[PDB]
Formats: structure tokens, sequence, C-alpha cells
DNA sequence: ATCGTAGGGGAAGGATCGTATGGCCT
DNA sequence: GCCATACGATCCTTCCCCTAC
């Protein structure tokens, strides 16, 4: 296998911790694997879903050939990362993807380990799985500058999230503050933070002081996505330089999920 | 002196109404140029021809068409003197009428022949033609109807003796019937007599007495069996007249020669006046049943004409696009075609195009005709659509075809012709057959009644014969139009016209209805090309003399009908009477469990010759011939005399043939003996001529094998299922017998060798194991692994001819027909193998089924040779069969298997380009009931129907097969079904199909998606037997081969790129995407 | 008015069930 | 942990087409 990926105990307890608020979406995705790592890509409520995985989270990932993508379910129902969910086998020791092949017949083959009660082995042999490549694909990732950054708390999400979630009829008017604060004057909620950018519950500690951004959201939906991820909270990330404004949610702890959307591209 | 009987056919007319487009008097300016001209002209119909003008009742010297009558209107139209002698006749139609002494008193007919139905009577007439081609009509007399009644019923319900004091009762009911018809009808016209008959049914049944009673007419008979007294027995109350003479008569024949020969006192046959004809034929005869003999000499047709013809209409309302109605007076017939062929060579003789107007025939035609030696043609040319008509009928009158033919003539042709001509223009067509008046001219459909199955056409004196069942019954085809047969039987080419163009070629100008007349008479001789590969009547001709009735009844009636008559001889010969009584219904035959795969050792095939004949012919099963009681055979010796068999939970009684002959017995020796002359000729010499035989012992097969199906016929004529079942019984047996003799006699490791010495030379590494894969009713597999395909044969045919002898009784044999040599067995019914000789056969699979398109029966035909002729993929898919599915599932296919999943790219990538062929993507479906007795009223080809009739288009009829293609799902389309929906009153059902023809015009898109679906969906139904005949799994494969893996963003792509979206693949193919990748990381990680 | 019975396979419809989570627990 | 539910497959009948006997 010029691509044999290993992933042993060590990174499968950080992966199987990554895994454990993502108990959906991801089961429908693609993945796109190259000399770095593996992005998860979800389209989820229109939503862009993104999972990175560095190299640095493997054990023994390593990679030949260009950029691939593959298609997590195998023959409809089954998906490739069945194994990275709650506790489906109780048992897991060990994770191998097998790519083999030419540059445009690359195939990926998933053969899982087992703790028996007493071997940690292979044992498992029918639930092996093989996926070949998609051929043509084009794979869009939200990049550019952070722009100004900030670090959301757990608790701030009663009141971030859970205000207004009802289109441009009742949107919330995505700004920071015409003095310097991150007071999100949504209709009515009317949810005050302090900023307080660095580099007390009001202060946000935000960074890449821009203060500035103010443009309204595309539409307010939100919400679901967020909370299907279970995410508990993380970082925001702008990209208003852009032609397209969009805002990017990226969680917080070892391999982050990352919602992004589109704002109004009006400026 | 005056004509006897009326001539209804039209030989003076005056007045005619007038109907003609107006855009052929001189081109008028649009406004005087739409539509069609109405009104009464009082003139006498006339033709042009070549711009000579004549009337078209003008018999006499000058004439257009061919005329072969005699008399016209009363006038003797032939030469002083004209006494022509007639001794051997063929006759080929029998005809009955009744007559009575009061109208034939004018005539100078003999005593004999007037004492015999002075009150009424009933002449059975005979046509034919003389060896010179005089055409000769012959009347026999003295022949009644008689049936059978039960003495004892009729004196104990009525208290009745003095058989004379019956016929008064008779006469004096019939007297006070609540029709005002039976008057006159005394005891005279009945005839009571004593008898000592037999029941057919049971064998316990004694002789007994009973009333024959001779009625003299017709209707009179069917009266007494309706009305008069229903609670008393008839017998035989059913049977005509015809079959009466026919039977009576012993060698007598409905299709043959025959010879006058002097009577019984020296009489001899009396000519008739020609003033008191009856027919249009030249001389005619009286004579009785004692002056006809059958001349064995002659066995040659004599010189019959045939008359092959064919008609085309216009819409002349509004919307000329739309198909014309017979009952709209606007829509016309502006184009007829006649060819007239002589029955003796198979020689064109003439050729008729009736236009209404003028028409000029383009050179080339002319030119094409005249290199292949055909007849010039002759065009007529008329004003109005009633002049065409009537010239029509008067050819049919004079020149008289006694076979007509034509393609869809039944359905389309006729139909139309009878509507105009009656609903319209009110004219009688009794007379226009060969009958003078008061004959038969009618067509029969099936309509919504589910008594009959089949469209039907009486004409008398005139066999009709429409090549569109005759095609239908010899070749598979998924759609019968002409070009269709045409270019797949007779491998010619031939350019079409539709109707949309008609009316614009028809206003154009006389060269364009030249070309029409050319398409035509094209459409005419390939109709008599077809006519004359096939020969329907030389078949027909002999079923109908081998069974007793007439050829129109063969070609019309059915199949009950020729074994009742043909049983009721052997019935009235052994004193026997037959009675008269007019889901699942018993148990059939078994099919064994088919152990489904894929087997490369040789597989040979044993099959019983007759099976259900020699079943009935060994074992005595017959009506007369059975018990269902005790102590009513108990005088015989058990087993040696009878056979006792348990069929339905009942015990039955079947005598052996020392003691009781059965009736079917003969019946089927008689039927056998057809088939076996027939298939002693096919190896005798016949490059490609066996093709036709092949199709007529398969006709006579199905004819001999109807007996079965006629004693089991529930609600029929003469019905009993005893004898059915046991038939079915005995075959189930007689199957589970052999395959335990076969399983255990041969199989542990040498009895075959010790049977056979020349299994030493055939002898492939490994052991026997000899064992029956597959069975069906008499067909029993048996794969012989471990031996060579090459010394199987002989060995079969032996081992065949042991069974035979060793298990049943003759007439009952086994043969080894076939001898595969790669066997693919799916399920019941279903399997593809390969012959040792190199042929392969299919049977079941959509492949040999007419409802699947070109494309995919194409993709479905280069898999299946792929995987039978290939070495490389027979070995993978042999090797195949050693893991089970699931581990085929998530490990590498074996490299075989590689050019299967090139066919399916390519299959893929031909069904997703611009610009495909339509014809390619075509379904069938039959309509096999009316549409208002479909209880699911969804079928995708009723939708299809529907369309058709809300358009006013071709409605197809309650026969044929209806094409539709499977459109793509737009918001254009589904608006349009939404429509419909609402005004004739998710997912879409699959309930998209349209008109090919619509879909050409409109330039609509097909569903690719179901297209490839149900490649796909055959592709595994057909080798699921692969994967251990598992439809999911083999699914899964096949799509794994697929590259249609294509994932673009749904039109979303270009947001995200505004939005400043790096591009990852796709044309993209340098290594900067990799850096995207890293580009990325860092942008999340 | 007028041959019969076993079999598979595609399509439209109705009832059944194994899970995916949130509203609610809290 | 919970419990609720709208999705979804998943059979299971019934009717209609052509084929093999
Ligand atoms: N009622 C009826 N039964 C039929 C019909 N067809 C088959 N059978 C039943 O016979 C089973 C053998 O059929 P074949 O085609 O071998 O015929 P065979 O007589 O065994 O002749 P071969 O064995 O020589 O083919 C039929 O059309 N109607
Ligand atoms: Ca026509
Ligand atoms: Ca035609
Ligand atoms: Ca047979």
């Amino acid at each position: 296998a010029p691509c044999q990926v290993v992933l042993q105990g060590a990174e499968l307890n950080g992966i199987l911790q990554a895994f454990a608020p993502l108990r959906t979406s991801l089961l429908d995705s693609l993945l796109v694997m190259g000399d770095r790592g593996i992005l998860i890509h979800n389209t989820i409520f229109g939503e862009q879903v993104f999972l990175p995985l560095e190299h640095s989270q493997f054990s023994r990932y390593r990679w030949r050939g260009p950029t691939a993508a593959f298609l997590s379910l195998v023959d409809q129902k089954r998906s490739l990362l069945s194994v990275f969910r709650a506790n489906q086998y109780p048992d897991l020791r060990r994770v191998e993807l097998a790519i083999t092949g030419q540059a445009p017949f690359r195939t990926l083959v998933q053969r899982i380990w087992t703790t028996t009660s007493d071997g940690e082995a292979v044992e498992l042999a029918s639930e092996t799985l093989m996926k070949r490549e998609l051929t043509s694909f084009v794979v869009l990732v939200p990049q550019g500058t952070p722009d100004v950054q900030l670090r959301l708390t757990r608790p701030q999400l009663t009141k971030v999230l859970n205000a207004t979630g009802a289109d441009s009829a009742t949107p919330t008017t995505f700004e920071l503050g015409v003095n310097g604060k991150f007071s999100v004057f949504t209709t009515s909620t009317c949810v005050t933070f302090a900023a307080r950018e660095e580099g007390n519950a009001k202060t946000v500690y935000g960074e890449n002081t821009h203060r500035t951004f103010s443009v309204v959201v595309d539409d307010c939906s939100m919400r679901a996505v967020l909370r299907r991820l279970q995410v508990g909270g993380g970082t925001l990330k702008f990209f208003l330089t852009t032609p397209v404004p969009s805002l990017c949610v990226t969680a917080t702890g070892p391999n982050a999920v990352s919602a992004v959307f589109l704002l109004k591209p009006q400026k | 002196t005056g004509p006897t009987q009326r001539h209804t056919y039209y030989s003076e007319c005056d007045e005619f109404r007038f109907i003609a487009p107006r855009v052929l008097d001189e081109d008028a300016p649009p406004e005087k140029r739409a539509g069609v001209h109405d009104g009464h002209l009082k003139r006498a119909p006339k033709v042009y021809c070549g711009g000579d003008e004549r009337d078209v009742l003008r018999v006499g010297s000058g004439g257009f068409w061919p005329r072969r009558s005699r008399l016209w209107g009363g006038v003797d139209h032939a030469p002083a003197g004209f006494n022509p002698t007639v001794t051997v006749f063929h006759v080929y139609d029998i005809l009955e009428n009744v007559e009575h002494a009061y109208g034939m008193r004018a005539a100078q007919f003999h005593a004999r022949f007037m004492d015999a139905i002075t009150p009424t009577g009933t002449v059975i007439t005979l046509l034919g033609l003389t060896p010179e081609g005089h055409r000769v009509a012959v009347h026999v007399y003295g022949t009644r109807q008689y049936f059978y009644m039960n003495k004892e019923e009729v004196d104990r319900h009525l208290q009745c003796r003095a058989p004379r004091d019956l016929c008064e009762r008779m006469a004096a009911a019939l007297r006070e019937s609540p029709g005002a018809s039976f008057r006159g009808i005394s005891a005279d016209h009945f005839e009571a007599e004593v008898v000592e008959r037999t029941d057919v049914y049971y064998y316990e049944t004694r002789p007994a007495l009973f009333y024959r009673v001779y009625v003299r007419s017709g209707r009179v008979l069917s009266y007494l069996c309706d009305n008069f007294c229903p609670a008393i027995k008839k017998y035989e109350g059913g049977v005509d007249a015809t079959t009466r003479f026919i039977l009576d008569n012993p060698g007598f024949v409905t299709f043959g020669w025959y010879r006058l020969k002097p009577g019984r006192n020296n009489t001899l046959a009396q000519p008739r006046a020609p003033m008191a004809f009856g027919t249009s034929s030249d001389v005619e005869f009286n004579c009785t049943a004692d002056n006809l003999a059958i001349e064995g000499g002659m066995s040659d047709l004599p010189a019959y004409k045939l008359m092959c013809f064919d008609i085309e209409c216009k819409a002349g309302g509004e919307d000329e696009l739309a198909f014309p109605v017979a009952g709209h007076p606007e829509d016309l017939v502006i184009q007829i075609s006649c060819l007239l062929y002589d029955l003796s060579t198979t020689a064109l003789e003439h050729v008729l195009l009736f236009s209404l107007g003028s028409c000029d025939l383009p050179e080339s035609h002319l030119n094409e005709l005249a290199a292949r030696g055909l007849p010039t043609p002759v065009v007529l040319e008329f004003d109005s659509e009633f002049e065409m008509l009537l010239a029509f009928m008067t050819l049919v009158k004079q020149y008289g075809p006694e076979f007509v033919t034509g393609y869809n003539i039944i359905n389309f042709d006729w139909p139309f012709l009878l509507a105009k001509l009656t609903d319209i223009y009110k004219v009688p067509l009794d007379g226009y057959g060969r009958m003078n008046g008061r004959g038969v001219f009618r067509v029969w459909d099936i309509g919504q009644s589910h008594f009959q199955k089949r469209s039907k056409i009486k004409v008398n004196g005139m066999v009709n014969i429409d090549m569109y069942g005759i095609i239908t019954d010899k070749i598979k085809l998924s759609s019968y139009k002409l070009n269709a047969v045409a270019e797949a039987v007779l491998k010619d080419k031939k350019k079409d016209l539709s109707y949309r163009d008609i009316p614009a070629y028809y206003a154009a100008g006389p060269a364009q209805r030249g070309v029409i007349g050319e398409y035509c008479i094209q459409d005419s001789l390939l109709v008599g090309q077809l006519f004359f590969k096939f020969l329907p009547h030389l078949e027909l001709s002999a079923v109908a003399r081998l069974a007793g009735i007439n050829i129109t009844r063969t070609i019309y009636d059915g199949q009950q009908i020729r074994v009742f008559t043909c049983l009721l001889r052997l019935a009235d010969q052994k004193g026997f009477i037959l009675p008269d009584t007019q889901h699942v219904g018993y148990q059939g035959a078994r099919v064994l469990d088919p152990t489904s795969g894929f087997h490369v050792n040789p597989v040979v095939v044993f099959d019983f010759a007759s099976l259900y004949p020699s079943i009935i012919q060994a074992h005595n099963l017959c009506f007369s011939t059975l018990s269902l009681r005790a102590d009513a055979v108990a005088h015989l010796e058990a087993g040696k005399d009878y056979l006792e068999i348990e069929v339905g939970g009942r015990r039955l009684f079947f005598v052996k043939a020392h003691v009781r002959e059965s009736l079917l017995s003969i019946l089927l020796r008689d039927w056998l003996a057809m088939r076996k002359q027939i298939r002693s000729r096919i190896p005798q010499s016949s490059p490609e001529e066996a093709v036709l035989l092949d199709k007529q012992q398969a006709a006579i097969k199905v004819v001999c094998n109807s007996v079965y199906g006629f004693t089991g016929v529930q609600h029929g004529l003469l019905p009993c299922l005893h004898v059915a079942a046991t038939v079915t019984t005995i075959g189930r047996e007689m199957l589970l017998a052999t395959r335990e003799y076969v399983h255990a006699r041969w199989a542990a490791f040498e009895q075959l060798l010790a049977d056979f010495p020349e299994a030493a030379d055939m002898r492939a590494p490994g052991p026997y194991s000899m064992r029956i894969i597959y069975g069906d009713t008499d067909s029993i597999f048996v794969l012989c692994r471990g031996l060579t395909a090459a010394g199987l044969t002989a060995v079969g045919d032996k081992m065949a001819s042991h069974i035979s002898r060793a298990l049943f009784l003759p007439p009952i044999k086994l043969e080894c027909e076939k001898t595969f040599t790669k066997l693919l067995l799916i399920a019941k019914k279903k399997y593809i193998g390969v012959i040792y000789g190199g042929k392969m056969l299919i049977k079941g699979v959509d492949l040999v089924r007419k409802n699947n398109c070109a494309f995919i029966n194409r993709t479905s035909r280069a898999l299946v040779d792929l995987l039978f002729y290939d070495d490389t993929v027979s070995g993978a898919a042999a090797a195949l069969a050693e893991r089970p599915a699931e581990e085929w599932l998530a490990r590498p296919l074996p490299e075989g298997l590689q050019a299967f999943g090139a066919v399916l790219v390519d299959a893929h990538r031909r069904i997703t380009d611009p610009e495909r062929d339509i014809q390619d993507f075509v379904l069938t479906a039959e309509l096999s009931r009316h549409p208002r007795a479909y209880t699911n009223k969804r079928l995708a080809h009723l939708t299809v129907y529907y369309k058709l009739m809300a358009r006013r288009a071709q409605v197809p009829s309650i026969k044929d097969r209806i094409p539709y293609v499977i459109v793509a799902q737009t918001r254009e389309v589904e608006e349009t079904v939404a429509r419909l929906a609402a005004l004739r009153e998710k997912l879409l059902v699959s309930e998209l199909a349209e008109d090919p023809a619509y879909a050409i015009a409109h330039g609509v898109a097909l569903n690719t998606d179901y297209y490839f679906s149900h490649l796909l969906g055959a592709a595994c139904v057909t080798f699921k037997a692969l994967f251990g005949n598992n439809a999911k799994i083999t699914e899964s494969l096949l799509k794994r081969f697929i590259p249609e893996v294509w994932h673009p963003p749904d039109d979303v792509a270009a947001r995200l790129r505004t939005a400043g979206f790096g591009a990852v693949g796709a044309g993209a193919t340098a290594e900067e995407t990799r850096r995207m990748l890293h580009r990325a990381f860092d942008t999340l990680a």
C-alpha cells in the first residue's frame, strides 16, 4: 500500500473524543485526503461543515499521490466513518486505511481491529470496506484572513444562538459595535458583550482587532446545525474582506469542527 | 321470363349522393376552396380511364376491369349455345339456405326436388370450380337436421304416446309462441321416430330408447331446443345441417374434388335454367346426396382468384391532422389499391388503383414495375366517393375473388368500407357476396363482450385471410407494423408515408396523388409477397379437410369446434349420443427445484414425445370409459382389466382397451398422422423452407394437444374434468418415476459403464455425479459431470430408449433431445445455455421477451455472449462460485471480470450522449382487454392509450401492442401531468410514458436514469445465479463497476468561489492543489 | 362465443418497524 | 438518561405481461 495509514489507540482516543459530539452529519460526507491529512466536508442545511485531521493526529499517516476524494458510504447505508461514532463497537483497537492502485483508480480499504476478552487482533473481517476514487470532483474550502477573532465560551450559546433564527424577517444583524464592544442587537434581545480584545462574562477576549464588522447576515438560520453538531463553543472567524463575507464557527479542542455560512455580499 | 330470386345488388342507378373535396374542380380561390362538397346529384355514375368515360353498370363489350360474371340484372351475357358439361369439380366452400315450394313454383324443378321441400326445406349449396375454369354451384336436397330426446321423460312429463301426437304437441306449442312468426307450422314439418341409443357419459350407462326428431328448418330446431320444455335433456341439439350432410355420407369433405354420378334409380342431376339462378356462378345443378362421389385422383387446386386490397383515407374537416372517422361524412377514402392474382401459378394478373380525382403515377414507379415484368397498372378516376365505392363493389361482385387478403383489413379496411357503404349511402350488401341476395356480409369485433376473443368477418363464398393474424403467430416481434415485418422476414427496407402529410399531398397536385398511389401499390405488393411466402390457404384447407368443417370456421371459430366435430363421427359410428349442456379448475404439471448456478459440465436433456396424447392412448381415458362409483365394474379382474386411480380425493376406474376402446384414442391417432407426415420432409431437402414446416408441425402439435384442453374446459361443451386431471396426475407420476429411476440406477460408479461399453472411451477425470437438476412437466435436465460431451448423444439416446422400454408402456417414448455444454440456471422456466453444436438457447429471460427496448436487449446479449464465449471471463465466473457472495462484498473481484466492466462503462457512455436514437429506447405493451375492464387502470400503456384517444389519433385495437417511451421528469412535464389529472378527474409515478411520435415531434428528453436502472436490473437478475441467487449483493457488485461518481456542487459553486474559496482537484491537476490543502489546513487547524 | 395449468418479474399500494434526536426531563 | 416523532426502509398483497410447458 503506497498510502497506507495506521491509526493506533493513542490517537484513537483523541479521534473518538473528537467524534463523540459528532454522532451524525459526518456519516453522509466527503473525505478529501492528501499529503497533509484528511478533511471531512459536508453540506448540512446548506452549511459548510468541515472537520480537519492533521498528519500529527495519525501515528502512521502517509501519502504518495495527488489529492483524492472518497465518499464515506459503500454500497449505501454503510459509512466508512461508522467506526468513529459513540460506542457502536466497544472494542476499538486500531484503524487501517489502505489506498492502493493508480492515480485515477485509487481504492480505500478499511480494516478494523477488536479488543476481545483475551486479544487485540483483527478478528473482525466481515466489516472491511472498499471504496473507489471519486474520479472527477471539485471541492471548495473557505480560505482567507480570519479577521477579528474571539473566544466564545459554552454559556454564551444560550443567547447568541437562541435569539432570532428566523431568516431576514427577524435577523440577528451581525455586528460588533460602533464604540468597540461585541453587542449584537438582533431585534429585541440585545445581547451585550464587552469585547476587550487582548493583544468578566461580558468580555469575549477577542483577537486581531478590527471592531468594524457590522454587515447584516444574508439570512438568519443557524441554530439547528450548531445544535446538531453539539458544539460547546468556539471561535468566530470573519471573511468580510472577500466580496462575499462569510462566518466560520470553529469549535474548541482537538480536531474541532467548523460550520461555515455566507453573509450579505452587498458590500 | 323473369328472375325467380330478386337481385339485391345494384345493377341500374340514376340517383346518388355526391360528396367530394372542393380542391379538385378548378383549384378555386381560398374562399371557395376549403371544405367538402355535399348534395344530391341526379345522373348515372361513371368512371374515367385514360381519357375514356364509361358507365360503371354497363356490362357488355368494352370495360376497364376484368369480369367473370355471366348474368347481370336478369340479362344473360353469355354466348349463344353455351352448355358446358360438368363431371368433376373442386368445391372449396359450403353454403346453407332455406327454400319454399311456393317461391320455387315458377321454376321447372323436378317432382323429387319439390316434394322434399314442399312446406319448407334446407338446401346445401357447394361452391367450386371446374377444371376448365367455370364457376359451379351445386345444390343438394334431402338433408334435415335431427336431435335426440329421452322417450321416458316425454312420456312421463307430457304423457303423449303415438309419436305423431308428439309432433302435433310441438306444432301446437310453436303456434302459441309469443312471437307472431311461427304461422303455418303443422305436425307434417316434424318426423319423430324411435331409436336405440346409449349415452356417452360414464361406463355403467345402459342403452335406452330415444325419440329422434327430424326438423325441416333451421330456426325451428333452435326455438324448440331453447323454449320448448327446457326441463328435458336434449342430445346433439346444436349441430347444424352442414355437419349432418357431411357426416351422413362417408368420405365427404368440405374442401376437395367431387364427381357427379347417376343416382340410385338411374337418376341424374338437373341443370338449372339460367333465369332461375340463385348465385353468380356460370352453371348450376340440382341433385341429391346420392348423385355425388369423392374423386381421389385430382389433388391440385383449380384456377382460383386472389384479391389483395388496401384502402387509404384523408380527414376532410377541421384539424386535418386528426385520424379519419368512418361516421364523419367529411372523411373520405381517397384511394384503393387492388391486386388480382391467380392461385395456381402465384403470378400477377391485374393491378388496379381506384383514385378520387386525377392521379398520374410517376415514371420511376412504372419503369421499376416494367423491369420486373409486372403488368402495367390501370388507374380509374372518379368524381365522387360513392362512384368509387360502387365501382369497387361492382368489381368484387363481377370478378368474384374466391380468396381475399390484405393487411389489417379485419380491423380497419373492411369496417371502414362497410360503415361508409351502409351508414351513409344506405346500400344493401346482403347480395354482394356470391349469392344473388339474402346472403351473409358482416364483421364481428371483440368489443366489451368477453364471449368473443377474435375479430371475424363472414362473407358467403369468399375466404378472407388477413395477413396480420398469420404474421402474429408465426414470428416474434415487438412491433407488428408493416415496415417492421417487411424489414424482418423479407429483409426489404421499404419507404413509408404517414397520415399527417397525406392532406398536403392531396391538396398539392396530381403528381403527389401519383406518389401516394405508388406507395399504396408497393404496400399491396409487399402484402402479396408475404401471402405467397407463407401460403396460409393450404394449411387451413388441410386442417378443414381433416377436421370436417368449413375453411372459414377453421380460420375463425376456434379449437373446440374441430375436436367436437371430429368426435361426433365416432360417436355416431359407435352408437353413442353426445348430450348438450350449454379460476383454476384442477391441478396441472409439476416443476422441479432448479439448482441455479453456472454449470460447466455437460447437461443432457430428456423429454417425452407427445406426452398427453400418448398418456390418453396408452391408459384408455375417455368419456365412455369412466366409472365414478364401485360395484359397477366389479365383474372384471382387478388391474388386468381396469385401472384404478386416485384423483382429487376420488377413486376412478378406467377399463382397458380390450373391453371398451376410447373414443379419443382414435381422434389422436388420426391427428398425429398429419404431424408425422409433415415432420418427415424437414430433413430431406430444405435450405430455408424448413422454417415454415416447423411452424406447420407446431400448429399440428397444438391442435393435437388441444384435445386435453377440450376435455378440461370448465363450462364448455361436452366437458369432463376427470379425464384432464387424470392425464395431469399420470404425467406427474411418470416424471417422478423417471427421476427416481435415473437417480437409483446409473449413479453409483459403474452401472452406466456396464450397460454401455461405449462409456469406456468417454470418461473425463472425476467421479460420476449423474443427477437431475431441473424438471418441467416432461423435460428432465441431467448434469453428467466427469464425462466428455462428445460421447453423450448416442449414449443419451440409448439411455432414453432403455428408460422408455423398462418404465412405460407404448406409445409413450422418451428421447434425448439436446446436450448442453455450458448451462446457466436462473429460476423455473428461465435459463440460457449453449448447445454442443454451437447454437445458443435462451428461454424465459427478458432477452426473449417482447416488452424490452433495443438498447437493453443489445447490451444483455453482448454480456451473455461475452460470458459464454470468452475463456477468461468464463473461468473467472467459475472461480466466483468457490466463495460465498458475502466474501465477494469485501474482496477484490477476479481479474477475469474486466470486460464486463468495459461493457458496462461503454453502455453508460452510450446512454449519456447528445442526440440519442429514440427508437432504441421504446418499449411495447400488449392491450388484451377493453380499457373499461381494467381494475388497476395504472399500467403505463393505458396512459398512452388515453393520450392517443384525447388528441384524436389512431386508437389501437384490443389485440395490438402499444409502444411508448419514458420521458424525463421536468417541471413542465409535472405541470402537464397535474393539469391532465385535474381536468380528467414527491417522486412521480412511473406512468411517464409518451407516444414515440409525439416525443420525436416535440423533442422531449428521455429519462436516462430510468433506462440505466432497468439495464442494471436486467443485468443483475440475469446473472444473479453467479453470486448464489442473491439480488442485493449482485446489484451492489454491478453498481461498483460503474464510474458514475461525479459529485459537483448543486449550482452553489459560484457563490463560494466569489467568497474566496480555493479549488481542489477538477481541472487543477497540477501540484498547487496539494499546497491548497496546506492552505486549507492552516486556515482550519 | 368457445384449449388447459404452473411459474417469474415489474409496478402501485398499504401497513410495519429501527432509528435517527430533540421538546422535555433538567 | 429521556422520549418523542417524523423520516426511512422493509416487507407483504394484488393485478397485469409474456413465457414455458
Ligand atoms: N393443453 C395444452 N397443453 C400443452 C400445450 N403445450 C404443451 N402442453 C403440455 O404438454 C407438455 C409438453 O409440451 P411439448 O411442447 O413438449 O409438446 P409435446 O406434445 O410433448 O411434443 P414434443 O415433446 O415433441 O415437443 C398446449 O398448447 N396446450
Ligand atoms: Ca392503409
Ligand atoms: Ca396497410
Ligand atoms: Ca415433450
